């Protein structure tokens, strides 16, 4: 609808926004990551892309920590990704500061989801054109969220985002086994990746962050991702 | 209160006491003033526990935040620095409190904090009423050839007669080593006793 | 009229507000759900929809409460439901405050539609493209109202939400029948909720939350909901 | 004129407000009412329209209080007509903080009109789609009074609103009588409304709220209305 | 111009104010009234038209008082008008209170203009759609000003406003006379506007009012308005 | 330029401001006026309009006293000019506050010409359709200036303004002369005037005004001007 | 490109701004002027062009003082041109004020450009249509810089403004020489201007203000301008 | 897209951004430039083009100093450059006084990041048409960022940026060596610029600026350059 | 406290002690008090050591930004000015401070700058509880005829009997020396304890 895809305050006559169909446009341009839960723990995955040997290994890492129990990956316009970001590692100490500890995970994603839906029913501001996937361990558990550009909250036991997102969904969605060992997990989730990887490409020591209670997390090295 | 901070070749050693006095009365004896705020950095506070009590938690925060994002600890003259600054600020409607923090970065440093924000390096320091019953034992006995395990023994003799002259300090005492080794490490209640009986303080 | 779809702070030439009148078409593509009154008591159900495996049974449930003795259910957009209930959950908060107990629901709602007509008559923001049932026990006794995008507010001895909306309120505007038993009446909700469903679906451990005076709520569990 | 209905701040080449014009289409949507006034004293009425049996009749009725000497009654949006009822409900609240007692219904509507003329010069915000009606007792004694969209007040012995505006005030303007009996005005009344009705039509237990000098308002239930 | 027609803060390249001259078209169709002075005193007259008898006679009189000391009447847009008039009672408050008596007329009609200016050179709001004439007694002496949607004053030793203003003025540029009875003014006015009426309409009861020297203003009776 | 004559704020592609340049439009369809100086002493003149005898004469005239020892004339939108005036008259007793004695002209007409570019460089805001002539006495000695719309300042020792103004400055530019008696510059200037006047027009009883220093302004009578 | 030549801040698909470029061209309508350091000192002069003998001869000139040891002159939009040499007129003191003296002359000519990039980067704002010259002494010595409408700051040797601005530089980058006298260098910079001159036209007195270190500026009068 | 390359806030039916597309398009118009790292330092150089002799030599220079340990280097709208460079430079003097020395510099970077993403997300202002380059030394050692005019961060061992971008990249991520001596690096890099520039061109006196562990920056003269 | 500046042909020299009071008894002896702000510029205080620091750093930075910006030293006239303003704006929640400025432009410059905002220029100043004790030996040994070791051996004389007779005065002695060919230069501590005990104050 060329009349009613201008503004992010308009609904069309059949109830929808295009403004906001589209900002889910510009994510499924980002690389491909997921999550996943298993016995006593939960991890993730980024689909690293090799680059130039110009760029310092240290810094194309897309696995950002919010605190040494909650992590965090991300998928679309970078330049917002990095804002957001640094917006839940605010969040994140605002309740250590209030509460004296971080005791839950969704009293965070929540502020965030809230700062994304403001820039949605007010005209004059664009939306973030990304979303995320959150993980780490709380008072409850294990634990493993989403959120969409309007922010829009869900918690899985796995998912990914990027591209070759419903591709993984639907390998993974038959093939995941609640309760596993943590390399026998991680085994399996290299290969949904490599279900939606093309034909043409491979897997170039992707990015992997595990954790499992009582513990950190542990970014471990491509040396162990090879294995 | 009693804290205690001083500094040696490659490691520093804090410690206090636990008494806490509401009410003109020793409401409670097993009261904490001695925090771990970083990997290699800790701080102990003396005087109204409130407003105390929250500073530990923004400078946690603060530090938190830091290693995070550039990903590495932030120096001991920084964090003083940033706590001068945020105390300066409100010098008229101000905490009142009196801070040391303690850490290593490339080398061991103490720093004693004033409500009004001033920040002074020193190799060793002490606050609260039994501050001066300390300083006359360092006076006496510190030597920086000293080892760790001479350190300890020191802070202890050194608090132990704190409590026999203050009437505001009394408690069990808590311990704090740091090294770019094994990192900030509070001593188990079991080696302060065993170091007790040792030295005839009991 | 295509001159004049494009502002919620414009009237047709006949009197009426596009804007308003397709925000409520964003309401009749969400699930659909009921609630009934009966013998001191009123409860709710949802068309609970099947999902991934991998979605935890904790959080999709749209049944959410607001307080022990008051709960709702939202239809539409889900990023602007998440918010309204948290809204609610607060409004209701500042009631106890400030009279030390939550004495009238109707002091609760109101506070809710004054919040959603607010974007209505201002430029620069969109409407809530949801509408919302609540229900619950005050000292009047068991309540039921609705609320639609603009503020409107009406209370029923029941009611319906979402898709088959239309189809429900005809089925239930024939057999309903007051002051009923529990079960009695779960049975009757159910069958017009079965009433408007396609042939070619069925029902999928639906959502059900009742009450009853000088009690709370129950959120009994689907094993009770096959019977 | 296409060019110039499209904002509330623009005259046309005529002098007019195609905006302003508008919102009086929305108004003729609503049901009707009047209201008269007789021998120390004045009522009103409503053109109940039955609904559902699902729908609790005591809170479709139109009939609004203001004070235990005032009521009113409205046409048109919904939405609207519940905020400046409640915008009425606290403004005479402010007269009997500052002067002790509601001395004059006057000094009320006008803080009324003055703040939907408001919405009338300035850009950015529609108008309200509502008229109404308000009667009561004051030192004076016997009032009636009417406003439009945009802070037209008049006073009058006898009014209509609604749909059937026109029809009523037209049999209205023929056969009203001053200084009547209560019931005898009634019956004249509801005969003027049972004009404008479609022969199709008939009437369905209308609201009926009287009052008289030294006493409260009366809102007599459906038996007496049978007669 | 249709493109210079939109908006009041646009001149148009003939240095123009089309919205500016299109308010003055709404005054245009409001009923007709005039003021003259005489012999140590001034007064109006407004072309009262017959409505519906069941509107009370004391609120359709156009004749308001600002002080007992200072009059006006309007024409145009009735519900900007209640607005000014309500300005005006206020702006004459304000001068007893900062100087202990309204000393003069112009320190008045010069807040409002400036109320009415300041609409015309800033967007997103509309001009007013009224003039109105003024009369009273100050220091000075008998005085009549008016003044135009946009601020204009002039002050006049007769004048007309409404419909059949240039009817009027034609007529009363002719046979005007300073320094006249009460009585032979008005009988001079009442001819005036009999010319501008149309041949099929007549005069109504129209309202009338003046005042002299050292008193205050006198609305005398229809009664006396037939003589 | 249709694409560039919308916006003050817009430049064209040739540099320019079209909405700037047609308010130069509006002021010449004010009357004519100028100004000359002499020997210790300035003045003014109008070229005043014949009106209707029903206006009081004490108003018409456009010479404008700032204080004592300054005045002013302008032309163009009079609504505007009553402002501009008023804004004059309470900058000058700002610098008598400051200062002690207004010491300088060029103190004040700044002050205003600022408050005219301010409008020229914000949007949401139309310029000023007036320019002006000032006159008067200060430390220095006889001044004379003049401001367009945009805040342009020129100091002359002759002017004129409204739409004989370039019939005038050519006459002026030829026989002006420096140094003259008073009323053998007044013959002059009425002759100039009387050169821009269509021949089918006379003049009628201008107005004038002069001052000379040690003294403060003399507005002498029709009486004497007829000489 | 019409399309992209309506706002400052919208950038052409070739990465340009119309608007900006725009500005520019109301710069080269204003008369011409230079500057040229020197041994010791720096000087600057202005195209003066004849004007009507009815104008003061003291405020067309266009070299303007900012204090005794800054000048500057300016071309454009003669009435934003008053403004920056007031804004810089007061720039200048608050170093004064801060720092006891103006030690440099960057710290002055910064504080304009921020405050003229300042009108190019927000919407609702016209930039401003001109470019200046800026010369004088500090501790450093002879200086001598330049701004356009965005800000941009360049310190020159020798330099242009106006029309026949490339002109000017075409010549002056061909004969100009360091470490000159006074007079030697004058002569040198009316001939660059007299190149740029159109044949039809000569010099008319033109405007010249020198300065040397150790001493204050010097504004010789058209006498020496002769020689 | 004509219909979606008007406003930075609207996002295209394909996820895009063309205004922020765009402003990388003014990017390429600038100079070119390059940073390198190597053996315990880091360096910068930019691709100097001569200009008229009429221009100091001391301002042309692009390598500006943030601190006596950071530079940077920009490309693009030479007005915003000079404006982020300041608010470089007054970033870094706010954590000195936080943090007592400017122990990082991502914390910089980012402080500026933040300042251009914030021109990206909301209306009614244009974002900056620059990238730039960072480098110098902290207690982590050499870096060496990247800044686009959206935010996007990145940290390289070497990159470029200019017109030549590409073309210098390409060579460079051949023949590019790490922990090399100071002039070996050096002669590598003007190697990499000579490749981007065209036949028709050579070298003309390009800035260098390197620096070293435990030392400050150096800007070594064109002497040393030829070499 | 105790800081004295002094102004020669083209030389300028500063010297303070370290002690330092908190709490009303000597908590720190080896504090600083002496900075450098500017290539050619030093800087002296007393008083509350929090409100003293945070000016230091805002000095810093605001001359460090000019230099870079206009790549020049600001001079010293202009310094002492805009500490003059930023001080007078708090005149009544302010600075409990007293300062010296002590510099090198076309000649050398001192300014005595108070908590109110005025400023003085002289041939010589001081500040602290320890001041008039150095006043009296300037005002009988000071002569503008002397060298740069002659003015060096002054300023140990003078602050050595402010630790006489000064009780919140003491420690070593931290010098500093300016001059437009060798910039502003710290002096060994070597170097100081040797022109003590050839001058004889040990």
């Amino acid at each position: 609808q060329m009349a009613y895809d201008r503004a992010i305050t308009v609904f069309s006559p059949d109830g929808r926004l295009f403004q906001y169909e589209y900002a889910r446009e510009a994510v499924k341009k980002g690389s491909t990551a997921l999550g996943m839960k298993f016995a006593n723990g939960v991890l993730l995955i980024s689909d690293k892309k090799v680059r130039s040997r110009l760029i310092e290994q240290n810094s194309i890492e897309k696995i950002q920590l919010i605190d040494d129990y909650v992590a965090a990956v991300t998928s679309g316009l970078v330049a917002d990704a990095r804002v957001l970001v640094d917006f839940a590692r605010i969040s994140a100490q605002q309740e250590k500061v209030t509460y004296g500890s971080l005791v839950n995970i969704e009293n965070l994603v929540k502020r965030v989801a809230d700062q994304m839906q403001q820039y949605t029913q007010y005209g004059g501001v664009r939306p973030y054109g990304v979303s995320l996937i959150f993980a780490g361990i709380d008072q409850i558990g294990p634990r493993l969220f989403d959120c969409d550009p309007a922010g829009t909250i869900n918690e899985y036991k796995a998912t990914a985002i990027g591209s070759g997102k419903d591709a993984v969904v639907s390998f993974l969605e038959r093939e995941y086994k609640e309760n596993l060992p943590e390399k026998e997990a991680v085994t399996l989730g290299i290969k949904a990746l490599k279900s939606s990887l093309e034909e043409g490409e491979e897997l170039k020591a992707p990015e992997i962050a595990s954790i499992t209670v009582g513990n950190k997390y542990r970014i471990y090295d491509q040396e162990e991702v090879k294995k | 209160t009693t804290t205690v901070g001083i500094t040696l070749k490659d490691a520093v050693i804090m410690a206090t006491e636990r008494r806490v006095t509401m009410e003109n009365f020793i409401m409670h004896k097993n009261g904490k003033k001695l925090f771990q705020i970083d990997t290699y950095t800790g701080m102990t506070i003396a005087g109204l526990v409130g407003d105390a009590q929250v500073l530990v938690r923004y400078m946690k925060a603060e530090l938190e935040l830091y290693r995070l994002q550039r990903r590495v600890n932030m120096p001991i003259e920084a964090v003083a620095t940033l706590l001068s600054n945020m105390l300066n600020q409100v010098k008229y409607m101000p905490y009142m409190v009196q801070l040391l923090v303690g850490g290593i970065d490339t080398a061991p440093h103490v720093f004693s904090i004033d409500a009004a924000g001033g920040s002074v390096e020193d190799i060793y320091a002490s606050t609260g009423s039994g501050s001066p019953f300390v300083y006359g034992v360092l006076e006496s006995q510190y030597s920086e050839k000293m080892t760790v395990d001479e350190g300890v023994d020191l802070v202890i003799r050194a608090i132990s007669a704190a409590k026999q002259r203050d009437s505001a300090s009394g408690g069990m005492i808590d311990v704090a080593v740091i090294t770019r080794k094994d990192g900030y490490v509070q001593l188990p209640t079991d080696q302060i006793e065993s170091r007790i009986r040792k030295l005839g303080l009991i």
